[PDB]
């Protein structure tokens, strides 16, 4: 310590990460007036937003006639109701306008004859509550939405005075007496240490898919802000619940846009049939993820893969027009072609399910308030905030809709801002912040700093993302769920042999791959622990011993005669888990999941019903 | 913090620092374009270089073209060698004619695109030739 | 505002177009005329010319500057010697002419 | 068994008196992914953690891995690695550019030059911004095909033999070409002033039409045609 000298700055508020929620949730605090900050690992640009090719939602009406709350009814249900109905409401109302605002700030969105918005159809999303037929209200930058979306924001958020930190690592968040400071950071730069200390903070960190081996995710996407929650003691919310993309090359993973079954493409089996018709007749091709790619994983099963081990299957875009593919799905053109050496026009494209969303994350209030749970009550963290993958307001519940969480940034971003705008004001009484703030935080970063165990870093994430992709992939049960959580305790507790080589101030990615083990630890302790609990079926946790959606109810027959389970006696319900940082012990307890919308008259609650398509 | 402050601050942070500069030319992969591209200016200077020379010699030096050329005559002027020497100057000339000519229709916007360049390129280099031995013997 | 270095731009292909247009009329049509407009835009051409390749290379203000002086200089001596030498000799076109048929 | 030879640049900032040099590194081809992110990772994680670089997507739209393969500014992740065992792969940092350690550039000179020209929407009247889609026909949305994919991983300005020279004040192909993308924007309504800002000698007019930039792009763009079609815009425009 002491070795490695601190810096204090000081602000109204500060943002951890520039990916499409940070960015609108820093750019929206500044033009609120507040002196921000901006803290980012990766130049903005860089995150993994850019990487979105779908679009985003939005019941603009520009293709037909449409409701958000048709949206509203297409979310709930697609949440397998573990979706707090409260913030969907929020989500899918406040869609409209803040796409518009997109637009409006220069999204070069896909147009139609009208020269409006061009939206396009997307998985399970319907008219007039499930019953008239497909929606179009999928929003679109060609297949680039989340490269335009993330670059529109970035240059609108030059237009302000927010002090962006550039390549800067947030190490953990400053936390007095249950109420937070800001956070402490490590300039990758020159290898110095920050204290950005505020009013507000807000955590934006993206998902944590590279718990994994095989995801769609970018090498960054670590979980450091879930993490950070998690060694201050707070709850993460349903962690087990990771969503499993169907389309995803067979090789290192990369995606391959929903957009293109959208748009008219379908996936074929080794025998050639179009089994997405079988598993599920109406919605086909174009279901639920959490179906669809269950559907496929169970196809390989039977023995019935597209290539020499048969261990995958095959995406069709062949009999659309090669126009079509040129001015809707050009970006999978591209890396079809230099990740699989495919002409999509003539060719379909090998695709896995693979890792892909984090519905889970931290627990939050549909005005991005971080929650803990006492006596059984939610309470809010006194100037703590999260959006994003990283945050579980939980619009997504069991399962995410595709083109859901570009607009779960956007809207969640916007809700954060507004949330602080609305309840004080820039130039207020900074909290203070005891001169050993961050300590512990520079101390572990001085530890791996010198690291000279037995294990190297490498190694023991090879270990860690291997064993959760045989132990808590598509399919599961307590045999190989509590296997890999003692056996990822294991590893956990490796954690102190591991050997790092490089030592410099200036750019140690050693040093911070290996902070970002110590996060995609955290988080893969709750999702693996989590799951393992969960008893039934619901979304994207499909278990094997319990093929059961377990709600208060049986709500395939009536109920009036029928008696309600006690809380504890079933599972609609949301997993709250912590873990001790010295022993990686993981508690879990629940807390209901919100039904309520913010307005009975407004749009009406949708009880809980059979999940299919 | 602004575009301008964030200039000055990338200077002042690089000239006072033992940062090494990452190599160029010395690296970078040669292409007909870029070789073109050099010898556009080279000849261009070689060019502006000789009409110099013709026109300060003309106020500096005594005598009329013609005492300077009979003084070039009777120099036991090789045939293979006035040939040549009629070649080097309608070379670097008759180059930059063409490319320029290249890059005007560049200007217009038009034939920038990289196939479309290598063409131009090779095409401009022919007509240099031609037009080069054409001329030395006129 | 000015639109300084745009005009400059442009005027730059104008003469490159018109010392284009000169060098085959002074072929057909070889005349004391042709040898000035064809000095003036052979200079202009490439006073204009090596003042790219100075503010490419020539960093500093006290350099550059100086630079752009002496290339003034050297244009400057450059076009009355060719003045000269259309007034007081041969002309540019008939040298090249006798310099060939040599 | 087929190992491939790798030579890559390197310096260490934290290591007194040490100079840029090559470091030669041997790979299983057999035991490797296909793109040259996948050396990179590889010898990174198992023969020298201390290699250091930029990396995100290893998809191709981030532009983290801008660097010179084999005389070339491109994208690690997605050019593929010579199986010419016979061959040493040359890996060096963006041309022309300081060295923070080892692959990794300070770029921060090139965002610095693309918020000088103003990167987002404006509009004469934003008093009505955010209520109504704004309407562009797809014709005038085509005229943005081939300029907004920009990815800003600075390969094609840090192969620009202008901006080695002047990328103090030449803003380089990939901001010119961005300025483009807000010049024809159907929506914007400032065309006039982002020419205005370019009336210097520096700013755009160090170009030459070199064309390495568009020789060069991971992503298939064109700064140095877009790079025309400014310098005929600026010779046009009115007042
Ligand atoms: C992986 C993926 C996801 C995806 C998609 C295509 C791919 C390949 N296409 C989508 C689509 O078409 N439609 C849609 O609705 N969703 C789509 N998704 C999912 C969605 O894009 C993601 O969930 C979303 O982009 C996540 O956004 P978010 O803003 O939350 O996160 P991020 O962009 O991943 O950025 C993370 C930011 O946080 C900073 N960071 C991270 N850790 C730190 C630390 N330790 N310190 C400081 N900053 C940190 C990053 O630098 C970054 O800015
Ligand atoms: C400036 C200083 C110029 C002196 C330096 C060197 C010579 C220049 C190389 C140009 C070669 C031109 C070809 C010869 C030529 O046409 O002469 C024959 C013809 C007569 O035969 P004819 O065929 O019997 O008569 C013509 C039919 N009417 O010539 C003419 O009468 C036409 C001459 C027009 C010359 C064009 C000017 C070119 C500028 C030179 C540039 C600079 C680099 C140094
Ligand atoms: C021994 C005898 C004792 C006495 C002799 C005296 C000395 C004269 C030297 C003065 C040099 C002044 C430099 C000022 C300058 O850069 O002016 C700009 C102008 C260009 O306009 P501009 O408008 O900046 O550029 C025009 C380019 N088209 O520069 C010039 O005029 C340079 C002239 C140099 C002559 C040698
Ligand atoms: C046949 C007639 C000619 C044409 C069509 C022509 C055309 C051009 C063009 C288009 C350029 C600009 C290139 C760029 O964009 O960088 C240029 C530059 C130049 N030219 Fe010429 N030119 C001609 C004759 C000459 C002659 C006879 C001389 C010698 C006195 C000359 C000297 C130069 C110089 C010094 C440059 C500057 C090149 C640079 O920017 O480095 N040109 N010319
Ligand atoms: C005309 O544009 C060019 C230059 O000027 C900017 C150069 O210096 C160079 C560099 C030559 C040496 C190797 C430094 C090249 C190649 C070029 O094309
Ligand atoms: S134009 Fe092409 S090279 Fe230049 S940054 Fe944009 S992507 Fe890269
Ligand atoms: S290399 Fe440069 S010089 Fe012009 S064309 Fe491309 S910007
Ligand atoms: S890492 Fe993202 S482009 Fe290569």
């Amino acid at each position: 310590s002491t070795q490695y000298p601190v810096v204090d700055h000081e602000f109204d508020a500060v943002v951890v990460g520039a990916g499409g929620a940070g960015l609108r949730a820093a750019f929206g605090l500044s033009e609120a007036g507040f002196n921000t900050a901006c803290v980012t690992k990766l130049f903005p640009t860089r995150s993994h937003t850019v990487a979105a090719q779908g679009g985003i939602n939005a019941a603009l009406g520009n293709m037909e006639e449409d409701n958000w709350r048709w949206h509203f009814y297409d979310t709930v249900k697609g949440s397998d109701w573990l979706g707090d109905q409260d913030a969907i409401h929020y989500m899918t109302e406040q869609a409209p306008a803040s796409v518009v605002e997109l637009e409006n700030y220069g999204m070069p969105f896909s147009r139609t004859e009208d020269g409006k918005i061009y939206q396009r159809a997307f998985g399970g999303q319907s008219l007039k509550f499930g019953k008239g037929g497909q929606a179009h209200r999928c929003c679109c930058v060609a297949d680039r939405t989340g490269h335009s979306l993330l670059h529109t924001l970035y240059g609108r958020s030059l237009r302000y005075d927010t002090s962006y930190f550039v390549e800067y690592f947030a190490l953990d968040l400053l936390m007095e007496n249950g109420e937070c400071r800001g956070v402490i950071a490590l300039c990758i730069e020159d290898g110095s240490i920050h204290r950005i200390r505020a009013r507000n903070t807000v955590v934006a960190t993206g998902g944590y898919g590279r718990t994994y081996f095989s995801c769609t995710s970018a090498h960054t996407s670590t979980g450091d802000g879930t993490a950070m929650v998690t060694r201050a003691g707070l709850p993460c919310q349903d962690l087990e619940f990771v969503q499993f993309h169907p389309t995803g090359i067979y090789g290192a993973g990369c995606l391959i846009t929903e957009g293109c079954r959208g748009e008219g493409g379908i996936l074929i089996n080794s025998q050639g049939e179009r089994f997405m018709e079988r598993y599920a007749p109406v919605a086909k091709d174009l279901a639920s993820r959490d179906v669809v790619s269950r559907s496929m994983t169970l196809e390989i099963r039977e023995g019935r893969g597209c290539g020499p081990e048969k261990d995958h299957v095959y995406l069709q875009l062949h009999h659309l027009p090669p126009e079509q593919l040129a001015v809707r799905l050009p970006g999978i053109s591209e890396t079809a072609m230099i990740f699989a050496g495919v002409d999509v026009t003539k060719e379909p494209i090998p695709v896995l399910p693979t890792v892909h969303y984090n519905m889970g994350g931290i627990p939050t209030n549909y005005k991005g308030q971080v929650l803990r749970h006492v006596n059984g009550q939610d309470q809010v963290v006194p100037g703590l905030y999260a959006c994003g993958e990283a945050a579980c307001a939980s619009v997504h519940g069991a399962n995410r809709l595709g083109a859901n969480s570009l607009l779960d940034l956007v809207v969640f971003g916007r809700a954060c801002a507004l949330s602080i705008a609305e309840s004080c004001r820039p130039g207020d009484k900074v909290p203070s912040i005891k001169p050993n703030a961050g300590e512990e935080s520079v101390m572990n970063l001085d530890k791996l700093r010198f690291a000279n165990g037995t294990i190297r870093t490498s190694e023991l994430r090879l270990s860690m993302q291997k064993s959760m992709q045989s132990h808590a992939a598509v399919f599961r049960v307590g045999s190989v769920l509590q296997e890999g959580c003692e056996k990822i305790l294991r590893l956990y507790g490796d954690l102190q042999h591991l050997k790092t080589f490089d030592r410099g101030m200036v750019w140690n990615t050693d040093l911070v791959e290996t902070l970002e083990l110590q996060n995609l630890m955290l988080c893969a302790l709750q999702t693996i622990y989590g799951a393992e609990a969960r008893k039934e079926s619901r979304g994207a946790h499909a278990r094997e011993d319990f093929k059961e959606r377990v709600d208060e109810y049986d709500y395939s027959k009536p109920i009036q005669g029928q008696q309600k389970k006690p809380f504890q006696e079933h599972w609609r319900k949301h997993t709250l888990s912590y873990v001790d940082v010295k022993t990686g012990k993981v508690s879990l307890e629940y807390r209901p999941v919100i039904d309520k919308t913010l307005n009975e008259a407004d749009c009406a609650t949708v009880p809980p019903a059979i999940r299919s398509y | 913090t602004t575009a301008k402050e964030e200039m000055e601050r990338f200077w002042n942070k690089n000239l006072g620092s033992n940062r090494p500069l990452s190599p160029h030319i010395t690296i970078y992969r040669w292409s007909l374009p870029m070789a073109m591209s050099i010898c556009h200016r080279g000849t261009g200077i070689a060019l502006s270089a000789g009409v110099s020379l013709f026109g300060l010699s003309a106020l500096l030096l005594p005598g009329n073209f013609e005492s300077h050329l009979e003084l070039v005559k009777s120099l036991c002027l090789g045939p293979t060698l006035i040939y040549t020497a009629k070649f080097g100057i309608v070379f670097p000339l008759m180059y930059h004619t063409w490319n320029g000519i290249r890059h005007l229709i560049w200007d217009l916007g038009k034939g920038l695109t990289i196939p479309q360049l290598t063409q131009s390129g090779v095409v401009v280099l022919i007509l240099t030739v031609l037009s080069s031995v054409g001329l030395a013997a006129m | 505002s000015s639109k300084a270095a745009s005009l400059h731009w442009t005027g730059e292909r104008v003469v490159s177009v018109l010392l284009l247009g000169l060098l085959p009329a002074a072929y057909l049509n070889p005349c004391s005329a042709m040898d000035y407009s064809l000095a003036a835009a052979l200079t202009l051409h490439g006073h204009w010319g090596i003042g790219q390749v100075v503010t490419d290379y020539v960093r500093g203000d006290a350099l550059q500057k100086a630079a752009k002086a002496g290339l003034l200089a050297l244009s400057a001596f450059t076009f009355a010697g060719l003045c000269y030498f259309n007034y007081h000799d041969v002309g540019i076109c008939k040298a090249v002419a006798m310099l060939w048929k040599l | 068994p087929r190992i491939k030879k790798f030579a890559i640049y390197r310096w260490d900032p934290d290591k007194t008196g040490d100079k840029p040099h090559m470091q030669t590194y041997e790979i299983d081809l057999n035991n490797c992914g296909p793109m040259v992110l996948d050396a990179l990772i590889k010898i990174k994680n198992e023969i020298d953690s201390t290699l250091t670089f930029r990396r995100s997507c290893r998809e191709g739209i981030c532009g983290s891995c801008a660097m010179n393969i084999n005389g070339g500014n491109t994208l690690a992740c997605t050019r593929r690695i010579d199986t010419n065992l016979d061959k040493v792969s040359k890996i060096y940092p963006l041309p022309h550019m300081y060295v923070i350690k080892d692959l990794v550039p300070d770029l921060s000179n090139f965002y610095a030059q693309y918020k000088s020209i103003e990167p987002y929407l404006k509009k004469k009247d934003e008093s009505q911004e955010g209520k109504q889609q704004y309407l562009q026909s797809i014709e005038e949305r085509e005229k943005l095909d081939g300029l907004y994919e920009c990815i800003l991983c600075a390969c094609c300005s840090t192969s620009c033999p202008s901006y080695w020279w002047n990328g103090d004040k030449y803003l380089g192909p990939a901001v010119l070409m961005q300025a483009y993308r807000w010049m024809i924007d159907s929506r914007d309504d400032f065309t006039e002033e982002r020419l205005a800002k370019l009336q210097d000698p520096f700013s755009l007019y160090r170009c030459h039409t070199i064309m390495n930039c568009t020789g060069t792009c991971p992503k298939g763009l064109n700064p140095g045609k877009a790079i025309a079609e400014i310098k005929k815009m600026m010779a046009t425009y009115k007042e």
